[PDB]
């Protein structure tokens, strides 16, 4: 359709949401999940240690 | 009269031939997916992820042909 | 040519060099040659034709089995096999009698699965006893 | 109101544009001619949908507990686990970019496609009558410029990863030497690998545009052509189908981005 | 063509679309979220039961 | 007058080519579902789900071609 | 000439390509039914109901073309 | 006037194409019937009954096309 | 004059496409007979029976086309 | 002159399309004969007798078209 | 005049579709020879004989269209 | 200036025929990959590499036809 | 004049139909070789000789068509 | 003038049909390689050698059609 400068303004909007998502959103979410996965694994290890 | 007429004709041939290409090429590919689904059903989530990779390449070329068909109607008029 | 070994848990049914054999298979009857296709398969109730040097056939009943033709030493393994003059044409005609009686005496699906095998054994006998006359 | 059905289809296919010279809300009767006429509707709805993505996920990421999650928190970690699981499948490098890039592409392009399900006149009616803007269409991914803007954005990442993870020495060997190997075929290979390079992002944008533009055109046609008593029997079966399209087109732009950035370096 | 009438037909077509979301679409997501809180509860509760 | 009168011929080309593409591609795809349904009949409600997924991918380019064909006859001609 | 005779030629192209598409797509699909029906001769009521589920979709898009071809001949021309 | 020569051409296109679809679609469908009667000859009257159920669908769209081609040539032309 | 001349072009397309329909559809069906005869040579008199049953359905439409192609060429001419 | 220059195009459509039908139909049919002869060489003579029977059915309609394509081109000119 | 370019076009449609027909019917036919050859290698001379028997049938109509394609082209 | 009108028609036949060849070629090529993955799923990253090496040859000629046809449509026209 | 443009058009359709027929005809034949070499590489020297003995007759007619396309384009011009 | 109209279209049909034959022929030939790479790993480099021998013969006639469509486009028109 109409060839337009919206391609350039949207490239600023795209980059800024990936920088803020990369720093702020993604490290804290993955921390919270993986910390829970470790708690479950430490539960497995604790059962084996009890019977030993 | 017949300049703008023939532009709608050129989009019909372009979008029609791309509609055969996309439809047939996924029909063949998706039938081979379903026969691997039938043979090893617990494996479907692996093969399905392979089908979407392959299937995306199949349509990529019919979808620039359809996109230019809509360009010739809607932009070129 | 090539050497054929045919055995069952009861006996060695044949063994020696052979020129051609025509053999029962999974989808249908199959023709063998020196250097034939190197293939292993299950076999339907049927028989084998053993055409030896100077062109002399003999006919072996193969009620059930598995085969291998990849090496120059080929092999049929038979779950049951009978030599072509220990069986008789009259015995296979009696086999027709049992199969046809059990067809009349089978009425479910599980018993039809056995009566169908009892029929197949009779039909394969009724085949080899005619071939036996050549 | 003399809306003919052809004119109704006409005005709906006309975005609201603004000149970098006049700053003026153009209308469908006469289109001006210059490059600098931003499509107002697309930018505003795109950032509004991208803001709403970030405001929802931050309102959970700032609080998320490794106990049993709440019923909202669980909906967010389902999508994080789905995105992380698909990246983990098709990418082994250490890069901190690919995982959040894949998340934002999935959830943003999904939210953009989701606009197409709303009744075709609801937001365009309110903008003309209540506000007074000359035109509207509300699906951001049903316009080329944003879909190419994301596809060129992925292109520049394909070049950055291919230069960074194998150097200009390695990138100049793959561009010339394959697929025919001998140095006698080099003059041909730069066309075939060059066009194959260029086709990867061209396929990304035009795959998403062609689905979403022709999807909205069907909702414009059923509303434009068929009498109200009869629209529901052709509109209802298409919206149920287009819920499948909006999800898979979001999913395919994610997946092929990962695959192109992942096979670029390794 | 009157335009208010088309918005009526769009209303009927939206109501019927919602009901398909409600009749079949509504269960899969709320089942998955509830089966992820049963999954994460039983993962954590088994770790607590291993402490006991 | 020939300008509109040929557009019905343009729509005929576009939506006929789409009909051969979509019917053959779904026929291939559907054949691999029924043979999957005969090898694993305990399995049909799983495999039929996968059929409606990919069938949605086969029809996407034909259904817009048919839609544009109807548009050419009723909105343009 | 040019008004009436082209509308029959448009109808011929629509209702001929639908004849190619609706017939071969049901031959491909219908042969997998009869082979399944030979391997699993107790399944035939289960496979024919699957065949009717799949057969509806294959015919559905050609039926647009057959009905609209009847419209172009009788209603338009 | 010349117009009547195009009406034989339009029935020629319509009736030849429905002879492609009705012949090949029964060829594909009919060969799978024979294959199932070669391997499973205890099933021949059932497979031959199911073949007539599915064969009725294959030629339906070709039977409309051949009826309209005979109408165009004899009744209209 | 074209009212003579086009009628030979109108018959050529009827007896071209009738010849592609009847020749490919018998080749598909007839080849399925030939594998079944090689696997099950006892059944050849049975399968030949069923081949001639099914073969006459494949030819039902291509003999409408070729009989009208002969009629168009010689009777109307 | 103006009359004859199109009767070489009515011949070219009959003998192009009957040459595709007759060749591919015999290629399908003849390849299935060479399969069965690789299963059972002793039936290479038996299957050969079935091939010439069936092959006469296959290329009967293509020879009505190759005859009338030679009639048109050398007797109507 | 117009008469000659339409003859060069009509020879091009006969002698092209004979090129489809003679090409694909011998791929279908000769591929079944090769798998039969890989299957019964000592029989290759026996199977090759039948391949020429049937090849004469496959080529039979495509050589009518090539003989008329050269006639329309050069002898009229 | 009539010249522009055919050039869009000339671009349409390049990109329509390219989309047929490049979609059906990758459909045949990729469906054989998916049965190879259905057989040997730990090989999948080995067979992906061969599929990407072979898929670049399928797209040698068609990305030239889409290349020059998109040229023709903008540069020349 | 117009005759030369239609002679370039005639040589283009003649060489294009030759290019389809000769390249799909050797891709079938060679795919059967590569499977029978995959079965047993010891017969690579033996099949690859039957391959060329057969592939000569595949290319028999397409090089008459290419030989006359080159003649039209360079010597009828 | 009239020359470039038709001479683009002649190149377009030449490189369009070449785009069919080289894509379909390398699709069939390449998919048989990939079942051989899946079926016989340890032989990928030996089969790849055979695939490049056979691929050079499939691309022969389609590359003459490309080279003469490049000639018609950028030399003759």
């Amino acid at each position: 359709m109409n060839l337009n400068a919206t391609i350039l303004g949207q490239a600023i909007a795209f980059v800024l949401f990936v920088l803020f998502c990369m720093k702020y959103v993604w490290p804290p979410l993955m921390a919270a999940i993986e910390k829970r996965q470790k708690e479950i694994a430490d539960g497995l290890a604790s059962a084996e240690r009890a019977h030993k | 009269n017949l300049n703008m007429d023939l532009l709608y004709m050129a989009a019909a041939v372009m979008m029609g031939l791309a509609a055969i290409g996309a439809a047939i090429g996924i029909g063949i590919l998706g039938g081979k997916f379903l026969e691997g689904a039938a043979r090893q059903p617990d494996l479907i989530p692996l093969l399905r992820t392979q089908f979407f990779i392959v299937m995306g390449l199949v349509d990529a070329i019919p979808m620039i042909a359809v996109g230019l068909g809509l360009y010739v109607m809607f932009a070129v008029a | 040519t090539y050497h054929l070994d045919v055995v069952s848990a009861e006996q060695q049914m044949f063994s020696g060099l052979v020129e051609k054999i025509q053999v029962t298979g999974s989808e249908g009857e199959l023709g063998i040659y020196p250097g034939h296709a190197p293939l292993l398969t299950a076999i339907k109730p049927g028989m084998i034709r053993i055409v030896k040097q100077h062109g002399h056939e003999e006919f072996i009943y193969l009620s059930g089995g598995i085969l291998e033709v990849q090496p120059g030493n080929v092999t049929v393994l038979a779950d049951t096999a009978i030599r072509g003059q220990d069986l008789d044409e009259a015995r296979a005609m009696e086999a027709k009698r049992k199969a046809e009686e059990h067809i009349s005496s089978s009425h479910g699906d599980v018993d039809y699965a056995q009566a169908s095998a009892e029929l197949a054994k009779a039909i394969a006998q009724l085949r080899v006893i005619e071939l036996t006359k050549k | 109101e003399n809306m003919t059905p052809q004119d109704y289809i006409g005005h709906h296919l006309n975005n609201l544009q603004l000149d970098l010279r006049t700053f003026s809300l153009v209308d469908p009767q006469n289109p001006p001619a210059t490059f600098w006429t931003i499509n107002i509707d697309s930018m505003f709805f795109s950032v509004v949908l991208g803001l709403l993505f970030l405001v929802l996920f931050r309102s959970v990421a700032k609080k998320a507990t490794s106990g049993v999650p709440g019923k909202f928190q669980t909906a967010i970690e389902l999508v994080i686990g789905f995105v992380n699981g698909s990246v983990k499948d098709m990418y082994h490098g250490k890069s901190k970019l690919i995982a959040p890039l894949a998340l934002t592409i999935f959830v943003w392009v999904f939210l953009m496609n989701l606009m197409d399900l709303l009744p075709i006149d609801l937001l365009p009616y309110i903008a003309e009558h209540v506000l007074g803007l000359p035109a509207l269409r509300v699906v951001p991914s049903a316009d080329v410029n944003v879909t190419l803007s994301m596809a060129l954005g992925v292109f520049i990442l394909i070049l950055f990863y291919s230069i960074k993870m194998k150097g200009i020495g390695g990138f100049t060997k793959e561009l010339t030497l394959q697929p025919f190997n001998h140095w006698a075929f080099i003059p041909v290979n730069l066309i075939l690998e060059g066009v194959s390079l260029l086709s990867k992002p061209v396929s990304l944008g035009l795959r998403l545009f062609g689905n979403m533009y022709a999807g909205e055109l069907i909702f414009i046609l059923i509303a434009g052509l068929l009498p109200w008593w009869s629209q529901w029997i052709l509109n209802v079966p298409w919206a149920i189908f287009h819920i499948l399209i909006i999800t898979l087109q979001a999913f395919i732009f994610m997946v092929l981005t990962i695959v192109y950035l992942s096979m670029a370096s390794e």
